[PDB]
RNA sequence: AAGGUAAGUAUCGUUCCA
């Protein structure tokens, strides 16, 4: 169970990522509607792995067992 | 000097929207 | 300490007013090994340094439109004529027209331009989305999917770089020099603590 | 973008290992076919480090085609085509004898151009080499066409 | 500490206690002090001087900014043609000001604000407010005060100089400012106070800690390739030493299934090329990339981890169309460059005249009677123990005299109790080496650097006085030097082996 | 004092400079290879292309009846024992640091690690103690030994 | 006038005061 809750709050590499904001690096304003959210080494020239920053699971959003059991009954 | 910020009414009069972006 | 750009340490904020940088923050010195050398950034005897104001970085909506139809005319004669000589269009070609026209040239080739075929009435559900979500949108009027940012800062960025001294006369007012790197190159900022 | 659209509406690799009382268990070199554009592309992150990577061994390997190929691949990806062919168009020479390259070269060269590769080609390949038919819809005219396969005859 | 406050900013005021903290600054002072000491007494003959005192002062004298005393005191063998007041970078002074014996030095410490960080202004303005001072105790009218800005990292000098002190402070201050523990913890502080780093992307180590996590369900490749390039060297005993270049091998290890793929590695594919070593790094994983397209996707790697540093790189180019294969690089030294030095697995590669990958198994029949998680446990014992040294190993190897081993595998056929012998034996043998080697017994090694030693952990303390973290005892360390009697003691020693070479 | 001249550097500026080099370069390779690759009857008879033809097929049947090294070795010459032989490898370097080859042995490296960590244990011309970190042992070897 | 007191514990001196 613990094992659980540190690999659900835990630092995924995309997330880690993305908390890294270079230096000294200008980058057009992405996300129009609302800027100040850069996405930092996430997609960035400067730093990171030559591969893209895989996606993980353990992150995936998951909907509550009461709630899939009105699922269940409402089909 | 100081800090504060003067409004640019009255500073417009060589200066045009598009000019300096191209 | 507001008007440098946010991976420099500042805020980068945006301005409209006539705001003067006096000349006593336009100076740096560095200690060679030989010894201490100074420098201005105004370097020839000239007026006071100006931040530049976001006035005359966005493109007037009648250049815009007229410019609009002039590039959709563009693209036209540039399709149909691709359609006889049997070839995709290509960035080779459209660089030219890039970032003009209402609907941004750039929408063209998005990743998703398949299904924003089939987005219908988008503006519409944009305007209404203030009575579904809690914060009012700044960008209501229009949506960045469809027709792209109509508006661009890296010009904005790069004159407010240059009018604030560069990155050693940005710096010099910082803690920088204290950290001691070498250079500023190869540096990211930890914008969350682990902790 | 598709030509009927309106404002209004990857890293190839030759080698190949054959799986299967002695314990050295010996394999085949087996050589695979060429790569032609994929759908999937761009997954690709910090090209200013994988573009020295490949600049590198373009003269560390210089007679691995697919190297070349792969520089082509993420130079037409991210708004570079222009160069991309140019840096094709120098590898050609680096490893002539292979049909991947000359196919990349031919999808990757504008019109006449294109024409003025895959006349080549045939110089250093004329042998059973697809590249003819590349040169058959490469091409316009039918009367071309028939002077393209009669080459090939 | 000596740093001032224009107002109360409360957030600078904690971030600056935080970062001086441990009474930096004090030991900041001390530490140039102490080594600046240093340089004097090497060239101390050389500058006619005949001592240096670092003389007990107040704790609080590092920040006691209104007044100030010397610190640094050079007593002289003989008069000295000091030269008048000037700064470090001047050139002109012509030495001849005035004759003394005490020439005295003090260091002051500043953290400068934007516009006041002209560091050699400070230096010379309370050289002349020190100096022309009833309260500030300075023995001679010669001296120099340096100063130090750590803020903007400025360093400045001014005052009186003896022939041959200038370009002497000049290159110890050159070097102080690039290197010293206290300023270099400094720096660390304040790095860590704006969070602001120097490359240290971040990557899954394989390290001592999440060693656990590997033995999993996902299928793993080590890929090992320190042995691909490499030549037999041996210096005869009277004739010069030769080499002899010989194939390589490349390990493609899977702790799941043990099946070792190997590449021989001729060396007919480096015909003279210049940048062998980049040709090494590809090498390799033209052909991990080529496995990896080989196998069917069932048993295509979730996971490469690589043995040297260097591989990281190119396999992920290699691995650009797999971006869900995770290549994780390993700080543990894990010994698989051994691996190639076992008989059966060397005489294949020694003798081949063409490059062909054949397939091995190094668990021959434990899986039949043991899980995989303590096989390749078992596995890596051996191999650190081979890598510790062949001879021996083979030798406990063979416990038994028979110790038979056909060909179809590779180690020798014991049950179960002969491997928990033959496997506490390895085990004294790596400990034994170890303390042989770093000259500690093996008892006091417990069981987690045991585990560190097995797996290729092992640290050092080369920056031991960085401790700095760690009748105020903050000027009471005292100096050193041969004029003191142990000094003597120690220039006393080997005196008569100088006596055979000598001249006339 | 007198700020002495020197020129601003600018990311943005340094960046969109470097892209119009590099556009400015691949204009010029572009007109060159026009010209490198730009110099280069029986079009439309299908008769003569049976008669080709027939020539062609006709045609066969007419047609039937290493010492040398210059790499530098991380040790020392005493390093070396005599009268046995010792394995060579290569020193882990990064494909993109375009530094000089180096050829260890795994066992003496560890062996001068150890030694290293013993002696700094061990302790618990101008300034050298902290001038070995901010500036190792080999020898050049030449045809098959020095 | 400002919005600027680090909180302490150690003694010694003094003085009023009980």
């Amino acid at each position: 169970r613990y094992r659980k809750m540190k690999e659900r709050l835990g630092l995924t590499e995309i997330r880690k990522q993305a908390n890294r904001m270079s230096f000294g690096e200008i980058e057009e304003d992405a996300y129009q509607e609302d800027l100040g959210f850069s996405l930092g080494h996430l997609g960035k020239s400067g730093s990171g792995r030559v591969r893209q920053t895989q996606v993980n699971e353990a992150t995936k959003a998951r909907i509550s067992k009461t709630l899939q059991r009105t699922l269940q009954k409402q089909s | 000097p100081t800090g504060e910020v003067l409004s640019l009414v009255g500073k417009l009069e060589g200066t045009r929207m598009g000019d300096k972006a191209q | 300490v507001f008007y440098t750009p946010k991976e420099l340490g500042g805020l980068g904020m945006l301005s409209m007013g006539h705001v003067l940088i006096p000349q006593s923050d336009l100076r740096w010195s560095k200690q060679t090994d030989v010894g201490i050398t100074h420098f201005r950034s105004g370097m020839s005897h000239e007026e006071d340094q100006l931040i530049p104001n976001l006035y005359r970085y966005i493109q007037p909506w009648e250049s815009e439109f007229i410019d609009s139809q002039r590039v959709w005319a563009e693209y036209a004669l540039k399709r149909q004529e691709a359609i006889a000589q049997n070839r995709r269009l290509t960035l080779e070609d459209l660089e030219d027209s890039w970032d003009r026209g209402i609907p941004r040239i750039n929408t063209l080739f998005q990743k998703d331009r398949h299904t924003l075929a089939y987005d219908k009435g988008w503006r519409v559900r944009t305007d209404f989305k203030q009575y579904q979500v809690l914060k009012q949108n700044p960008f209501w009027w229009t949506h960045q999917r469809h027709d792209g940012k109509l508006w661009n800062l890296n010009n904005y960025r790069t004159d407010m770089i240059q009018a604030l001294g560069g990155v050693e006369g940005i710096l010099e007012h910082t803690l920088f020099k204290g950290t001691y790197f070498p250079t500023w190159e190869g540096l990211f900022w930890e914008k969350a603590s682990g902790f | 973008v598709d030509p009927r659209q309106t404002q209004f509406g990857r890293n190839t690799l030759m080698d190949m290992r054959l799986s299967q009382q002695t314990v050295v268990d010996p394999k085949g070199y087996l050589t695979d076919l060429n790569s032609m554009i994929p759908t999937h592309g761009g997954d690709i992150n910090d090209i200013k480090k994988a573009r020295l990577l490949l600049k590198s061994v373009r003269e560390t390997n210089p007679h691995h085609p697919p190297a070349w190929i792969a520089s082509a691949r993420l130079e037409e990806v991210t708004g570079k085509l222009q160069v991309a062919r140019n840096l094709i168009m120098k590898g050609t020479e680096m490893c002539p004898k292979s049909e991947d390259v000359w196919l990349e070269a031919a999808r990757l060269q504008p019109g006449d151009t294109a024409k003025a590769v895959v006349a080549q080609a045939v110089r250093h390949l004329p042998q059973s080499v697809r590249i003819y038919i590349r040169a058959a819809e490469l091409e316009t005219d039918i009367r071309a066409k028939k002077r393209v396969l009669r080459k090939a005859l | 500490t000596g740093i001032f406050m224009h107002g109360k900013i409360p957030t600078l005021k904690i971030s600056l206690i935080q970062i001086f903290r441990a009474h930096l600054w004090q030991k900041i002072h001390e530490s140039i002090v102490m080594d600046l000491c240093q340089v004097f007494d090497q060239e101390l003959d050389a500058l006619e001087i005949e001592t240096v005192q670092k003389e007990t002062i107040h704790p609080r004298k590092s920040y006691k900014m209104n007044s100030s005393c010397a610190d640094i005191l050079l007593f002289a063998s003989y008069k000295w043609n000091v030269s008048r007041p000037s700064l470090l970078a001047d050139s002109k002074d012509v030495m001849d000001s005035t004759t003394t014996q005490k020439y005295w030095i003090d260091i002051q410490l500043r953290w400068g604000d934007y516009d006041s960080h002209d560091i050699e202004r400070y230096a010379r303005a309370k050289f002349l407010d020190y100096t022309t001072d009833n309260m500030s105790i300075y023995p001679s009218p010669t001296g120099v005060l340096i100063a130090i800005d750590l803020a903007y990292n400025l360093h400045s000098a001014y005052g009186n100089w003896f022939p041959g002190s200038k370009p002497l402070i000049q290159q110890a201050m050159a070097k102080i400012m690039k290197a010293n523990p206290a300023l270099y913890v400094l720096r660390e502080r304040i790095r860590k106070g704006l969070q602001l780093y120097s490359s240290e992307p971040t990557e899954p180590y394989l390290s001592s800690q999440n060693y656990g996590e590997l033995f999993s369900n996902q299928i793993i490749w080590f890929v090992d390739d320190t042995n691909v390039y490499r030549v037999t060297i041996h210096k005869t005993f009277e004739g010069n030493l030769t080499t002899k270049p010989i194939n390589g091998a490349i390990f493609i290890f899977n702790p799941r299934t043990g099946q070792l793929f190997l590449k021989i590695i001729h060396t007919s594919v480096w015909a003279g090329q210049k940048r062998l070593g980049q040709l090494a790094k590809w090498k390799t994983a033209e052909e991990v990339a080529a496995l990896i397209r080989s196998l069917p996707v069932e048993e295509q790697p979730k996971q490469i981890i690589v043995t040297r540093k260097g591989m990281l790189d190119p396999l992920e180019v290699h691995l650009l169309d797999f971006p869900n294969i995770v290549i994780k690089g390993s700080e543990l030294q894990l010994p698989f460059q051994a691996c190639l030095k076992v008989e059966k697995f060397g005489d294949l590669i020694l003798k081949a005249t063409e490059p062909q990958m054949v397939l091995f198994n190094l668990y021959d029949d434990w899986l039949k009677t043991i899980s995989s998680y303590t096989a390749f446990s078992r596995l890596i014992l051996i191999l650190r123990a081979l890598h510790v040294n062949n001879d021996r190993a083979k030798v406990i190897l063979k416990p038994d005299k028979t110790t038979i081993t056909e060909p179809h595998h590779i180690w020798p056929t014991l049950t179960d109790e002969e491997w928990i012998k033959v496997e506490v034996q390895l085990k004294d043998l790596i400990l034994a080496d170890y303390g042989k080697k770093n000259n500690v017994n093996v008892a006091s090694l417990t069981q987690s650097e045991i585990r560190d030693i097995i797996l290729g952990m092992e640290i050092s303390a080369p920056s031991q006085q960085r401790q700095q973290i760690a009748t105020s005892n903050y000027e009471t360390q005292t100096f050193s030097s041969k004029t003191e009697w142990r000094v003597r003691a120690i220039s006393a020693a080997n005196l008569h082996l100088r006596t055979n070479h000598i001249y006339v | 004092e007198e700020p002495v001249t020197a020129d601003v550097i600018n990311p943005m500026a340094l960046r969109q400079r470097e892209e119009l080099r590099e556009k400015l370069a691949a204009a010029k390779e572009k007109r060159l290879l026009n010209q490198k690759l730009g110099k280069i009857p029986w079009l439309d008879d299908t008769a003569a292309w049976i008669e080709r033809s027939r020539q062609l097929q006709k045609e066969k049947d007419l047609a039937e009846k290493r010492d040398l090294q210059g790499l530098t070795v991380e040790h020392a010459i005493d390093s070396f024992r005599e009268g046995e032989t010792m394995i060579l490898t290569l020193k882990d370097k990064g494909v993109l640091q375009e530094e000089e080859d180096v050829l260890v042995n795994v066992n003496l490296v560890d062996k001068e690690r150890a030694e290293k960590n013993v002696e700094l244990r061990k302790k618990k011309a101008q300034q050298k103690p902290r001038s070995i970190l901010s500036k190792p042992h080999s020898f050049r070897l030449e045809q098959g030994g020095t």
